Order: C-alpha cells, then structure tokens, then sequence
C-alpha cells in the first residue's frame, strides 16, 4: 500500500456565536471525513458510506457516550486556559491525535494541541514528554507529566491501536481509499508556462519545471485542489526568458509513476 | 474525603417489589457507573454515565434503570424485583471515561435478597461458649466461641465488645458462614467466631465478654403472616465474664 | 491572537467549454477561527443552489471548505465567490477566471 | 468474543511470594487493571500496565506482555493481611472494561510451635449445643466439612495475638445431637498424630 493516516481533530470554542456547536470533533482516513461529533446533534455518526456499511449501531453508541464526556473534558481544559492567559471573548481549543502506516510497513504517531490555532503542546512518544511553547503550556505540562501512566497509554495508543484502527478502516474503504486514477496532464502557455494536472487520486502529487536538465526556486507552485468528484486538480507555473529560449520540461510523479513533458 | 457513599447496605425484597439504589460521589469525578458481583463471574456493568448529563446501557441492563441526577449522584433503580437480581451492587466512578489509565473507586457495596416469600427469612440464634479449662492450663490462654445460627439471608456483622469497647486482636470470624443444609438453596446459614486472650486476663472476674451479631433484615412496610416473630432488622448478642 | 484569513480560490471541477455542463468550485482555506460565510454569485447576483462540504480540519490548525454549483459557462455570463471572515473589513470578491 | 481468565484460587505460604496471572484475549488493549478486593468489601485499586515490562510497588509488581496477552500480579514477603481476592480487568478498543471472575488467595501462617488439640468448650446455659474446638495445629493440616448432617464444622481460620505476636489456626465443630463427642467430631478430617485430647 502507499502511505495512509488516521486522524482525529477536536474545535472548542469558548464564546460561540449564536447557532455555532462550541464543540466539534471529525475523523479522517488520509483526505477523507469518516466521522463527526458535534454539541448540537451530540451523536457519532458517520461521514462516509463504507463507514456505515461496516460499523453496527452499538459501535456509534458507545463512542457516542465516550465524545459526550470528551466534549466536556474539553470545555473543563478551555476554561482552565483561558483563565490562565487572562483573555476575555470568545477562543479556540484545538487537539489532533493520529497515525500513518507508511509504504515500507514503518509507523508514525502524534498527538498535539492548539489555542487560538496555533501550537500549544506537543507529544513526543519516544522521550514520552510534552513539549510546551510559552508558560500556560508549561504548567499543564507538569500535571500531565506527573501522571506517567497516561503518558504511557498514549504511546500504547498511538502506536498500536491507532494503527489497528487504521488498517480495519483501510479495508472497508478498500474501493475508494487504495484505487489509483492517473492525472490528465498538459502544458498551457499564458509569459509563462503552466503544467496543469487534473483527475487524479489520491490528492498527493509532485510536480515541478526543470530547465535544461536542472530544478528550475523559480517555480510557483499551486495548490492541490478537490474538483469535487473524488479527484483533485494542481498547477506549476514557470516565467520564460524572453531573450533566450531554454529546454524546458514539466515532471510530474503520481502513485509510482513518474511523467515528462518536454515544451517544443 | 468521603470517596464513593452508596445505600443501602442490605436489603431484602419480595418480587415483584421495585427498589431504588443511592449513590454520591464527592471526589468531583465526571463518570459514574453500576455493577453488579455474582459468585463465579467477572463484575458486570449494568448502567453508566460518562458524563453529567449522559447516560448509556451496560452489559446487563435489563430490569434496571438509572439517573444521573447530577454530577454527584447516580441512582439505580429495580422496576419489579426478580430472584435472579439477587446480588451484590457496587457504584464506582473515576475522573473521566475514554481515557486510558484512571482507575475506579467503588463504593461500599449494596447486598440485596430478592425472595418468593418472606417466611424464608429468620434472625439468627446467638450463643457464647467459655473457654476449656483444659486450654487454659494446658496453653495459658483462653479461646471462647461465638455461634449465630440459623439466619437468613447472609446478612450478618458479627462482633466482639470486651468491657463495653469493641475489640479486634485475637479475633477470628469466619469469612463465608457455612450452610446448615449445603443441599437446600435457600439453606439457612452459621457462623463461628473465636476470640482468644490470654489465661490471665480470662481469669480476672471483672473483664466482660459480649458477641453481638447486627442481622439485616425485614422492616416495618414488609408484610408477615407466620406464626413466629417478624424478623426485622435487629441485634441479638450473648455474654460472658471472666472466671477467677 | 492570531487570526488567519481566507485564501479563495475559483475554479471549475473539468476543464471549461462554453455549452457544456460543469461545476464551480469556490475552495476557501487557511483561515481561523472556523466562522466564514461563503456565496456563488452570476453576474454579481447570489446564486441560490449552491453545495458545499463540512468544515474540514488542516493539521495547521486553519479550516477549509468547498462551495460548488452544477452550472453551464458561456461568453457572457461572470462568475465570482463571495467570502466574509472576520479577518476582513468587507467582503472579498473573487471572480472565476478561465 | 472477549475473554478473560484467572485461576480460581491460589495459596501460599507466609513469608513466600505469589504469582497470580491474568489472560485476555480482546479486542483490542488500552490497558490492564489489578484490583484487590478484602471479603466483604470494596475493590481498591493496585496497578496498572500498559507497555511491556515489569513495575515494582513496594511489596507487589505487575508484569505485562502485551504480544502474549498475559498480565501477573507478583506479590513479595506474603503476610496475613494479603488474604483477598485479587482481580484483572482489561480496556478493550472501545475503552470497555472487561472483568476477570477474581482470584482468591489464601496464606497459609508459619506456626512456629505446634500444638494441636481438641477442646470441649463449655456450655451456655441459653444452648443445646456443645461446642469443640479444633486449634494450634500447623498449615498443612486440612479440615473436612461434616458427614454428619447433624453436625456443623466451620473450616479453618486464623487468628492474630498482635499483643502477644502470636497466631494460631482452628475450626469449630457442634451439634445438639446427645452422642456427639469432641473426641470424635473431627473425625472425618486427617489431623495430626500427636493431638492431644484432653480426657472428659
Ligand atoms: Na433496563
């Protein structure tokens, strides 16, 4: 198999605006929903076909229940928060945990939080140590340390039952999650000249220009974008000189194959 | 720091009869939960409660039900009292759920006898035994024996008072009573207790001995129809005095 | 407090033939916090039947969302994505250019 | 399904050291749990392991493989006081706590001086019953339950002097019926050679 992720994201927010859940949490396999949480619907449910096809009622019920304390958890954490930076009005608390199972069969795992979207504190599985990034961090640091037994559980987490869970989710979304469709690749002039791929799946990609053999820098590179049909869509762009000509040639390589398309 | 507080104790139900549980917690915990023991078998969730506010269906839910009245309080309730419901109850809590190592803090546990018929109920019968002469000479210490008989349920708290304070060192209890017809289910119980000191305190005609057996068991409301004594909740005891 | 605005992005899911039926995507990301309003609009008018994904989560911390309408291009007819955030004094209009 | 096993009952002797083990067999692992739990009471918390390895807690560690599925409680220098049963409970993938049926452990005490015998306690005026006691024998020494329906015998329990730094064993045997004898109530039991019984 390519490389694949599991995540979970956790949004609190402490003063929302009327009709706006101050909680949320989404599951994602690589660039896929599989399911969501909210305050205001306050179930579990999935958020993608082969989800709901494979897990039974009493596996949304019981994460139903355990989100509900989570939800709770996390306002408790926010409150402490902000308390302690002294900030009025309405702010952001932000987890996300998961895994990746890469190509050569090697793991990764990670665990991290944020305020006001930007980074707060970030686990490390290895020396089983939080890192804090101002003084509020600090001190929730310490009472997390404190407790090493949970420190502990998340390891075994991360690096066990997290890739469990990914591999289980990985077959039921056989179909979608590990098909492979080629980009539709050309070359556009508007001077410069823009390689323009479209169609393609899964959403990771690399492109770039090369010059006369050498990695042109001088690229501008474009964001990989959904089309909205399960595909994605990306663009490089390159500046010509306009007082010499030069062999230019766009590279693009996609789920093991490598394209070249060299400009007359 | 009163931990995990549930109630009651004991109690005895004829089916049929529908029972509330109580249970407080004041160590500030979110989750709460409701088990339940029977010989032979890992503890059994029948209720829990994540968090304030939610509830959910354990492993063993029907016949019950719960509410978590509030962040402190989580109540079970029996809606109509069946002899399989005959067991011991534990409320626990913990800081959260869904979280990886906290562990549960239980409370004190909740014995409950669910019975066809009442008339299978009886106090038991208390009765001190002063020491052999024998031992005392032949060990320079004295073993006497306390009996409680032919109660039932298993209901009981037996303990010794030495010169009106309760005492605990040289004391031996049984831990499960014996069955007075190991055959029979509802087979009334015994237990035996010692209490052993030493020759030359036995032998000061001033030193009191008392056992005092607390049996748990009908109250007011309950219906009785036998010929013999409604067998309420009650202390039965038996004494002795040192020998000079 | 570091807010983030909305990059905004227009673009058709297929590559564009005037008479042939597609979909406009308006992709808007890396803003935070997450409240954004989000409109199509034809000709500067709203368009009415307008799609578009749940908040979806970045490892950055900042939020994206895609907004789509099914819709025939021709010659004549401009197309924009209409965005609001808090991060912006009025709203910012981002004309589809193919 | 899920699946977790202890034996049912473990003795040991005083002073000596204990290893009671824990299988599972779930789906999925967030954690292994020791309770004990006294007879008659709650069950308090002891340990809990998560990745391999061994963890000490003063007298009792905890073992855990995950990859084996086994888990044990190590309990060091037995004393009386660890009577209990000691129970395993495992957090499966769905945080759901599964419970092992417990294992109760028994210690036998070190009698340093035997000295078995058999006494006729006296009788209580507010009684038909007489009583005999069973006492001072050393651990090995097992009692039978009755085979007689007329007559109870209690199993052995142990008792603790602490003023005097002193234990002993001993069962309690009775009946109301008028042949009954201490020199025989013991009877069915195996109990040793030089018990003395006291002459009537
Ligand atoms: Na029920």
């Amino acid at each position: 198999m390519r490389t694949h992720s599991l995540r979970y994201f956790r949004l609190g927010v402490s003063d929302p605006i009327h009709g706006v859940p101050e909680f949320i949490s989404v599951g994602y396999v690589d660039s896929h929903p599989i399911t969501t949480y909210d305050s205001v619907t306050r179930q579990k449910e999935p958020r993608a076909p082969w989800m709901a096809e494979n897990l039974a009622p009493d596996h949304w019920e019981r994460y139903t229940q355990l989100l509900r304390g989570w939800q709770q958890m996390f306002k408790v954490e926010l409150k402490r928060l902000q308390r302690h930076y002294n900030h009025s009005g309405s702010h952001t608390y932000q987890r996300m945990i998961g895994c990746e199972l890469l190509e050569d069969g090697s793991t990764t795992g990670f665990l991290q939080y944020a305020y006001d979207g930007q980074d707060f504190l970030i686990f490390n599985k290895d020396t089983l140590s939080w890192l804090a990034v101002d003084n509020v961090a600090h001190t929730i640091k310490q009472a997390w340390e404190a407790n090493q037994h949970e420190l502990l559980y998340q390891k075994n987490w991360l690096e066990e039952e997290c890739i469990a869970w990914l591999k289980r989710f990985l077959e039921y979304g056989k179909d979608t999650l590990q098909r492979t469709e080629p980009p539709l690749v050309r070359v556009n002039r508007k001077t410069a000249l823009f390689c323009k791929a479209h169609g393609f799946y899964p959403p990771e990609i690399y492109m770039t220009w090369m010059k006369n053999g050498e990695e042109i820098q001088e690229i501008d590179y474009g964001d990989i974008l959904p089309s909205g049909d399960g595909t994605y869509q990306a663009w490089a762009s390159i500046e010509l000189d306009p007082q010499s000509s030069n062999l230019y040639s766009c590279h693009v390589e996609h789920s093991g194959v490598h394209m070249v398309l060299q400009v007359p | 720091n009163a931990g995990v507080t549930q109630t009651p104790k004991f109690q005895v139900l004829k089916t049929g009869q529908s029972m509330t549980l109580q249970c407080a917690q004041d160590m500030n915990h979110n989750s709460m939960y409701w088990y339940r023991q029977d010989p032979g078998m890992g503890l059994r969730l029948i209720y829990y409660s994540a968090s304030e506010g939610t509830t959910d269906k354990g492993e063993v839910p029907n016949g019950y039900n719960v509410s978590r009245l509030n962040k402190r309080e989580f109540s079970l309730r029996l809606e109509s009292a069946a002899p399989s419901q005959t067991s011991v109850y534990f409320c626990a809590s913990s800081v959260w759920t869904g979280e990886g190592s906290g562990e549960l803090f239980f409370g004190e546990g909740s014995r409950l006898t669910v019975l066809e018929d009442l008339k299978n109920v009886f106090p038991p019968e208390v009765a001190v035994f002063e020491p052999s002469e024998a031992e005392i000479s032949h060990t320079q210490k004295a073993t006497l024996v306390c009996l409680a008989t032919g109660f039932y349920p298993d209901h009981v708290e037996l303990s010794w008072w030495v010169n009106g304070k309760e005492v605990h060192s040289g004391v031996c209890t049984d831990p499960q009573p014996l069955k007075e017809q190991p055959a029979l289910n509802d087979s009334r119980y015994a237990l035996s207790s010692r209490l052993r000191v030493s020759a030359t305190f036995w032998q000061n005609p001033r030193n009191h001995f008392r056992c005092q057996v607390q049996f748990y068991g009908l109250s007011e409301n309950d219906e009785w129809t036998q010929d013999r004594a409604k067998p309420v909740t009650q202390i039965v005891s038996a004494e002795a005095w040192g020998r000079a | 407090m570091i807010q983030r605005t909305p990059k905004i992005q227009v673009y058709s899911r297929h590559p564009a033939e005037n008479g042939k039926s597609n979909f406009l995507n308006c992709y808007v990301s890396g803003f935070h916090p997450s409240d954004i309003e989000v409109d199509l609009l034809k000709n500067g008018e709203r368009i009415e039947k307008v799609e578009h994904s749940d908040l979806s989560f970045s490892k950055d911390w900042s939020f994206y969302l895609l907004y789509y309408t099914e819709f025939t291009p021709t010659e004549k007819d401009e197309y924009a994505c209409r965005v609001n955030h808090v991060t912006l004094s009025q709203p910012k209009i981002v004309k589809w250019d193919r | 399904g899920q699946n977790i096993d202890q034996p049912t009952e473990m003795t040991a002797t005083e002073g000596a050291i204990v290893q009671i083990n824990c299988t599972y067999q779930t789906s999925g692992f967030n954690g292994l749990f020791w309770y004990q739990q006294h007879a008659g009471e709650a069950p308090t918390f002891l340990s809990y392991n998560v990745l391999d390895g061994l963890e000490e807690k003063g007298r009792f560690s905890s073992f855990l493989s995950r990859s084996k599925g086994y888990s044990y409680l190590l309990l060091k220098e037995l004393q009386m006081k660890d009577s209990a049963s000691y129970l395993c409970a495992v957090k499966d993938s769905n945080y759901q706590l599964i419970w092992g049926a417990g294992t109760k452990l028994i210690i036998k005490p070190d009698i340093q001086n035997p000295d078995p015998a058999v006494y006729q306690l006296r009788d209580s005026k507010s009684s038909d019953k007489s009583v005999c006691l069973f006492t001072d024998f050393d651990s090995q020494t097992n009692v039978s339950q009755s085979k007689d329906s007329d007559v109870y015998i209690t199993d052995k329990c142990v008792l603790d002097m602490r003023s005097m730094d002193f234990k002993s064993n001993s069962a309690v045997a009775w009946s109301n019926k008028s042949d009954f004898a201490c020199a025989n109530a013991f009877n069915n039991s195996i109990i040793p050679e030089d018990t003395f019984f006291p002459s009537p």
